[PDB]
């Protein structure tokens, strides 16, 4: 399962 | 940003070719990015129209990679080819199929 | 043997009105198991390897629903970072993600990768330590601060940690046949009057799989090491590869030269000549 | 900062109502939450950029509207009964696990007829001398009767600044009959304190009624929201 | 639904440790945040773990978290009057949305001292005749009576602190007549 990303960059 | 990658080409058949029996042709672009790019297949000199693509995919280094194909039948006189437009060249790039290769 | 499991994704920004094209693609070893297109007509996450059947609906539901976050998440990364860089609109730009781990046999973490690349440089990175952040220029420095402070690093090292392990576990389970295939190459030389009295040998490995070759040349026994020319390993559309590696030798001394094929599924490496 | 307009609505039934939201964290996420009776935060709609929305759990009978990142309004056509309750604003960077940044609520009240609203009388029960005596404290009582709906606040000012210590109000307003509330507090001084005549002592209690958006007829006041004080200073009595 | 939270309102001793539960059904919630919420303010991010903890702890704030029983608790030691408080477990799987329980009301009271129960009248001065009874210093064991009759009203126990010792419950009645008396009504 892929990766959730947290804040934006 | 700004790291650009100029595309490196091969042009060649799926099987070994011989004259006068199908056959595929593969036009395999690495390396290049940013991803927009424009391929075109030629049979002597004109666009061969049923071209088709494979995803688009990148590489460990970022840059991006495709593979365009079409049905060809060699002949001993016919000439194919890969013609290839990318920003990073200022001019269109054509490299000729050649069968020993 | 070791295994990894990669995520590769890109968004890039279109001048029209249209918003940016996300695709994700998701990697075992090295192989293509999953893909997200936004621009499909009805974008979600399918399977690109069989032994991905197994899982039931909500696995594809819930990991569709992932992606169409990951889609915004970057659209509003790709707005920031245009900021930090003073770019002007009606361009376009690419944002791109690679995240994974990779294992031993054990199943213990090797290592958890987690980088970004902005117009095709690298813009920030985890560190192997899964604590702390690499950014290659100015704008990357913004980005790592933020980071640094909503602490988003242990959000990563928990996913590389335990659900990259544990789903990569899972999945080489499910496709241990298929992952563990092979096709031999079929070698042949080739003889190519280039001249002054030289020849250009080739040696052809047609129809392998996986991609993973070794081709020499040798003379008297000993390998051929500078002399000779190579091409890339190049897919034939068909799922195999193809490869070949040729040298200059005199005209008469042709039989001289053979030519080996190193590859996972032969018995035995193959070793072979022009053949007049 | 998530901040939400008006602070409190009273609307009729089958009238339409705004609330507003205004975020200045740069978030591109905004969700509008209701919360009843003060359980719950049920999402309603939200938000991921400007210029669209997204139904959350319970859309029905609410829009919403997305005119800019900063702002997010929800809208409600024909205000039913059932309608009445606590909405509340938030933003995140992305959602997901980014944290939310609430607004400080808005509390709309639905009525079948606005001529029911009215504010509180407020009144100042003085300190019992048997209590100073007996204990050398002095209790205030602060009774605030007569007010509907119930969206009030009540605070106390000892000279001229609003105190804590010493306080307690009820929680809930006591419903004395179908459009009547009631609400009590009381403040609790030294004997010594209240017996000072230099020390002033005012409940001020906070009516939230209808706004300047509200029409209404010459007959009569119009029962805005508005403030409204009893007072008294210490004795040496 | 998918965040379960119980009790709707709790009660603890001032100086106790308050304990909160909650319970989930999808086990592959993976990150658990729990936000407090005042009187008259919006929630506001407390604490929060993921589930590769079992607990994170901050000043006197604990929780944690038990895959086993999919159970999230959050503990607070000396519970204060300023805890007093809505509190919300939630939890979320990935970046898929929040999903909030339905809050727990915590109030911290004070088990009073030295109670010492007395019953005053106080006068409106802005009144003819207006007058109201106070109930105070009684104990916290101690029920406060709820009005057998219409035109009569008594409030809850309300505590109160002065801050220089000093905490106090107590409860006020009002009527709509000179026939009731101050120490009748609140027994």
């Amino acid at each position: 399962k892929a990766v959730a990303n947290f804040a934006t960059m | 940003m700004g790291i650009q990658k100029t595309p490196q080409i091969q042009v060649y058949s799926r099987h070994p070719p011989e004259n006068g029996k199908p056959n595929i042709l593969n036009c395999y672009v690495t390396q290049f990015h940013p991803p927009h790019i424009e391929i075109q297949m030629l049979k002597n000199g004109k666009k061969i129209p049923k071209v088709e693509m494979s995803d688009m995919s990148f590489s460990k280094d970022w840059s991006f990679y495709i593979l365009a194909h079409t049905e060809f039948t060699p002949t001993e006189t016919d000439t194919y080819a890969c013609r290839v437009k990318h920003d990073s060249m200022a001019e269109p790039k054509t490299v000729y199929w050649d069968r020993d290769m | 043997g070791p295994h990894s499991m990669r995520y590769f994704e890109t968004a890039v920004s279109r001048p029209g009105l249209e918003e940016p094209r996300y695709i994700s693609v998701g990697y075992v070893d090295n192989k293509e198991f999953v893909r997200f297109d936004s621009d499909a007509e009805n974008p979600r996450y399918e399977p690109r390897a069989p032994w991905m059947e197994q899982e039931g609906p909500e696995y594809w539901e819930r990991e569709t629903q992932k992606a169409k976050g990951q889609e915004q998440w970057f659209r509003v990364s790709l707005r920031n970072l245009l900021g930090y860089y003073n770019q002007s609109a009606g361009g376009s730009h690419t944002l791109q993600q690679m995240s994974g781990c990779d294992l031993g046999s054990d199943w213990r973490l090797l290592r958890g990768y987690l980088q970004f690349a902005y117009e095709g440089r690298d813009y920030i990175a985890l560190n192997e330590d899964l604590k702390t952040w690499t950014a290659a220029d100015m704008a990357a420095q913004i980005t790592r601060r933020k980071w640094e402070q909503s602490g988003a690093a242990e959000h990563y090292k928990a996913y590389l940690e335990g659900e990259c392990v544990e789903w990569l576990h899972r999945y080489l389970k499910n496709g241990n046949a298929t992952l563990l295939r092979t096709d031999s190459p079929k070698a042949h030389v080739t003889h190519h009057p280039r001249s002054k009295g030289e020849v250009t040998l080739r040696c052809w490995a047609l129809g392998f799989y996986p991609a993973d070759i070794t081709l020499t040349w040798q003379l008297n026994g000993e390998e051929l090491t500078q002399d000779m020319e190579l091409v890339e390993t190049r897919p034939a559309g068909d799922g195999t590869f193809q490869k070949w590696a040729s040298v200059v030798v005199p005209l008469g001394k042709e039989q001289n030269y053979t030519c080996r094929v190193y590859h996972e599924g032969l018995p035995e490496p193959l070793t072979l000549r022009w053949e007049p | 900062a998530v901040t939400q307009s008006p602070r409190s609505k009273v609307a009729v039934t089958g009238g339409k109502v705004t609330l507003s939201c205004h975020q200045t964290n740069n978030h591109d996420y905004m969700y509008w939450y209701r919360q009843d009776t003060g359980h719950g935060l049920r999402l309603i709609h939200y938000s991921y950029v400007a210029d669209s929305t997204e139904k959350g759990d319970i859309p029905d009978g609410y829009k919403a509207s997305r005119p800019s990142q900063e702002n997010f309004s929800l809208i409600l056509e024909l205000a039913s009964l059932s309608q009445t309750a606590v909405y509340f604003c938030a933003s995140s960077d992305a959602g997901g696990r980014n944290t939310l940044y609430f607004g400080a609520g808005t509390r709309l009240s639905v009525l079948e007829d606005l001529r029911n609203v009215t504010p509180p009388k407020v009144s100042l029960f003085e300190p019992s001398k048997a209590e100073i005596a007996n204990k050398q404290k002095a209790t205030l009582v602060c009774l605030a009767r007569g007010f509907f709906p119930d969206h009030v606040e009540l605070s106390w000012w000892v000279n001229g600044k609003e105190v804590h210590s010493g306080v307690c109000t009820d929680p809930q307003a006591y419903k004395e009959s179908n459009y009547s509330y009631s609400l009590s507090s009381r403040l609790r001084v030294s004997a010594t304190f209240w017996h000072n005549p230099r020390n002033h002592f005012r409940c001020q209690v906070q009516f939230h009624g209808l706004s300047e958006e509200d029409k209404w007829p010459e007959g009569s006041p119009k029962p805005v929201t508005q403030n409204i004080s009893a007072e008294a200073w210490g004795r040496a009595d | 639904q998918q965040v379960r939270q119980s009790p709707q309102s709790l009660t603890v001793w001032e100086g106790g440790t308050t304990v909160l539960t909650c319970s989930y059904e999808d086990s592959t919630f993976n990150y658990f945040p729990w936000y407090q919420q005042f009187p008259g303010e919006g929630p506001a991010l407390l604490i929060s773990i993921l589930s590769v903890s079992d607990k994170k702890e901050d000043g006197r704030f604990t929780t944690f978290f038990n895959k086993r029983e999919k159970k999230l608790s959050l503990h607070i030691i000396d519970s204060q009057p300023g805890d007093s408080a809505t509190y919300f477990c939630a939890a979320l799987y990935g970046n898929e949305k929040i999903t909030f329980g339905a809050g727990t009301k915590l109030t911290i009271k004070p088990n009073i001292q030295n109670p010492e129960p007395a019953v005053y009248q106080l006068k409106d001065p802005r009144s003819q005749d207006s007058t109201l009874c106070l109930f105070t210093d009684f104990d916290s064991q101690i029920n406060v009576p709820k009005t057998m009759e219409s035109g009569t009203f008594i409030t809850d126990k309300c505590v109160l602190d002065m801050k220089a010792d000093s905490k106090s419950n107590g409860a006020i009645a009002w009527s709509n007549q000179t026939s009731f008396t101050c120490q009748d009504i609140f027994k």
